[PDB]
């Protein structure tokens, strides 16, 4: 008996996405500000 | 048929976190039976 099981994940968020299975591409791009996202929220205030 | 009025403008929010996701998964089985038998006799009779 054998058994074989393979997951990949990819997840991109900011830089230029269409790049996302190019690591180098990606990278070359992360200095354009037209694709600068919010990679992290540290302080959040209730709407209230 | 259009249900609506065309609007002017529309509501929206930007996402842009693309993700790929792959999965692979093989499974292979195999059994092998075997079998065999054997059966002998001999007889001798014998006089002058």
């Amino acid at each position: 008996s054998q058994n074989r099981k393979l997951n990949v994940k990819y997840i991109v968020n900011g830089g230029d996405y269409t790049k996302i299975q190019n690591t180098e591409e990606w990278v070359a791009s992360t200095n354009q500000s037209e694709h600068w996202r919010v990679i992290e929220v540290t302080e959040v205030t209730a709407v209230a | 048929r259009e249900l609506i009025v065309r609007p002017d403008t529309l509501r929206a929010i930007i996402n842009n976190r693309a993700t790929i996701e792959t999965t692979t998964m093989e499974a292979e089985f195999t059994e092998t039976l075997m079998e065999s038998n054997y059966n002998s006799a001999s007889v001798k009779v014998s006089a002058p």
